[PDB]
């Protein structure tokens, strides 16, 4: 679960594919401006140390 | 440009031109309106707001703003100066320090004043983020062209200046700047009022037993409380003040989006914010059974959730909403 | 060197050369590795990392790295440059604030991220010091020579240059950088695409209705998230980074030594350190019996130690034994 | 001025002359007395305290003081110099953080040390304020004509200097400074004492094997841990301290008035300081039943007075009394 441990959850280190619950919602830029809202829990390898 | 006694000025109390009075820390966006005793903005005369004029002696000095620094526990931004008053943002900090750079001293002011900023919402950041949503925060204006307040400006009382009080070889003599009002006695007998171009003093004979006044009431000035009274009356200048608090949307907060676990009447809620944020709910019934807490540790939380509903308010985020059956 | 949206750059969201991604307070030497969009380094041609390319107009302007300034709720330090990327060492601050001094101009660029600098340790300092242990941290390095990372840096999208859109006397008048490729009409009909040399605009009269662009893919960009696609294709240009980082053994913690003192299988044990030591044990017997306890406050403590064992932690000082029969 | 090993010189240990040894967040008025292995003050020879004199080389540079910088968490500010030390007004800091520019190179030096600033009476600020009541802190002097006590300062041991060992075109090739004693051999056999005029090296050829030292006693020097010993002798040069730590009353805190409120036999106190203020009483009977507790957040706080008095401490504010009956 996102936030919670193994939010990234690779095989291994090489391995290009893997689990990324992360809960990333975009969220639409503001004012028109040119940037990109990524709404997302930093991870549970943040927490966890 | 106003001069007063500055508290803590660099080694200690001095009298600086920039003596900071009334700090503000009560907006919410990074910022403090400041009042030095100094009145930059045009000079003297016509130009440039951009321009640097304080006291120099009894005179002004009406330069360049080159190195302005107000700071804090860290280095403020400068946001907009107009008058005597300045708007810069700053950081929290325990106290105000302000200070520009002449070019052949630092000659700074600094003072005590409790200052934080909350963002409005119910994030309890300690800084404005890039992004998140926008909410009526309360903040001060870039501009000038401002009315909405202002404060009594009425003259100068006096000022000492001892550098006028020289010596006629063996009695103590008084000069005048431009003419201005002198207002001159000494201990012993002699003239008693002064209101005069330069006098000499025929009965003491020490500089330090005698009125060195400046009675220049051509500019008046902020009414700081480290001012002395000019005795004789209210004289006019009401002006106003630039900085006017307003509602602005501040740029605001935003915290992470929650983890939504189903449980049998029951929310688990795995969360994980970057700040202290209040969460609080409301559980719908007339019975309200409300809950708050500040989170800013990720925690695992539950709410019984009810048959009707129940919200839930994750930060300034908006209110979420839930059927519970 | 790539121009993108700073959020805070000073007054609000400017458009700063050094706008600020990727900011990576996630070693623990002291150290941030930053990309700014501006490609310092070399110069436009071959000299002299020490030199500073930022974009100012459409163009470079590849120059003296003079007064760089990196910081936080304190001045950081520089570590070094490579590319579009510096490594700084910073202390702990909620937010992250970068910028130069060209010399006319402050010109500088901020941006939130959460920062801390715990060293590895079961001491929770706030600094490195100059002496204790080392062990193994998590660091960057200080060189270039590196290839264990590339991230993809494709083209540039196009960019607005209103600055081309000049007027011919009655119609609104393009022109090009060098021969680049300015892709250009109007909201009226005329010319559809545009890739040419400096045109008119027959139809349209007012820039404020046209299309100035210019693709200049000459040299590509890092893919900021403040990057307008490039949208024909996803050229070449992967590369490198710098600032791996590597399995250093930072300079490091340590923790005053404990006061032991014996009773009958029990350690008093006044204790008093320098910052919060989490503090741990192991009660050998298959029964573990932990403890931990960070402990910043001087404390008194006590251990129930058994027949067979007991083993001590003073934060990363190594562990301790003990016979307690 | 001596120059030694600082131990994060802006990337990692350097040997500056600004070495910083002996930091005192000891006293009480946000100054903090340091020792600089660097003699500033007069130059090397007899005027003028505002100039500054480190080691470059073997050498001295006796200039001008002009962008000295001591900081911490903030930056200080500096109070004087007299000798090989520094006092400065700084905030607390987990370290410390010292330098001066000479003008080619920004020549730093930095330090851990724990730094606070308690102001003496029962408020715990972070700073000292411009107003509230004088009361005996502890702090040092802005002056020089000091001699409370004195530190021994006997000579420096030998430094290294490769720059002297240069090749006499197949030969190891050492010289001297002015006439100084350098104490020379090297692996191989050849001169093993050293104390001469310019020598060359009949044996060894690899400048990496031989002794490039400097006995350069003509001058004394603090007897730093970060010094080697000079083996020969304790000769003289016992010199004293400028700043001692004096009784000096600090411009201090205040914590604001209390409210006062009646009830029977109990005072209910609606209170709201500034910052964490530590209250107490004494119920004055022979059952003293006293009370701390610090306060940062305003409370509304209760006290069982008795029949006879009870007394009452708002902070370093007087302490209060009551009858109540």
């Amino acid at each position: 679960k996102a936030g919670s441990f193994g939010d990234l959850q690779s095989r291994t280190s090489t391995s290009n594919d893997l689990y990324a619950n992360t809960n990333l919602k975009l969220q639409r830029p503001q004012a028109g401006i040119v940037h990109t809202p990524f709404t997302q829990a930093p991870s549970g390898f943040e927490r966890w140390k | 440009p106003y001069i007063a006694d500055c508290p803590n000025c660099g080694h200690s109390r001095c009298d600086s031109p920039i003596a900071i009075e009334e700090v503000r820390g009560d907006a919410h966006a990074g910022v403090i309106r400041i009042q030095t005793s100094a009145m930059f903005g045009l000079k003297t005369d016509g130009v440039d707001l951009a321009y640097m004029s304080f006291m120099n002696g009894k005179t002004q000095k009406s330069i360049k703003i080159d190195n302005l620094h107000v700071r804090t526990s860290a280095p403020c931004s400068l946001v907009s100066h107009h008058g005597y008053y300045i708007l810069a943002q700053c950081p929290p900090g325990d106290t105000v320090t302000v200070g520009f750079h002449d070019g052949p001293n630092r000659h700074t002011c600094t003072v005590a004043h409790k200052v934080e900023f909350r963002p409005v919402g119910r994030e309890k950041y300690r800084h404005p983020p890039e992004h998140g949503v926008e909410l009526p925060c309360n903040r001060y204006t870039h501009k000038r062209a401002d009315q909405g307040h202002y404060v009594e400006m009425h003259q100068p009382g006096l000022v000492a200046d001892h550098s006028l009080l020289s010596i006629h070889s063996a009695k103590v003599k008084i000069t005048v700047p431009s003419g201005a009002q002198v207002k001159y006695y000494c201990k012993c007998p002699d003239v008693r009022e002064g209101i005069t171009s330069s006098d000499h003093t025929t009965t003491c004979t020490d500089v330090k037993q005698c009125r060195a006044y400046l009675i220049d009431n051509k500019k008046w000035v902020y009414n700081s409380g480290r001012l002395p009274r000019g005795e004789g009356d209210t004289f006019k200048g009401k002006l106003h003040v630039p900085f006017v608090p307003v509602k602005a949307k501040c740029i605001a907060t935003l915290a992470p989006e929650p983890l939504v676990e189903h449980k049998h009447r029951t929310l688990i809620l795995h969360l994980h914010p970057d700040h202290p944020t209040l969460l609080t709910t409301r559980s719908l019934g007339s019975d309200a059974n409300p809950t708050r807490q500040w989170i800013e540790r990720p925690t695992t939380v539950n709410f019984t959730v009810t048959g009707e509903g129940l919200e839930y308010t994750w930060g300034n985020h908006p209110p979420k909403r839930v059927w519970a059956q």
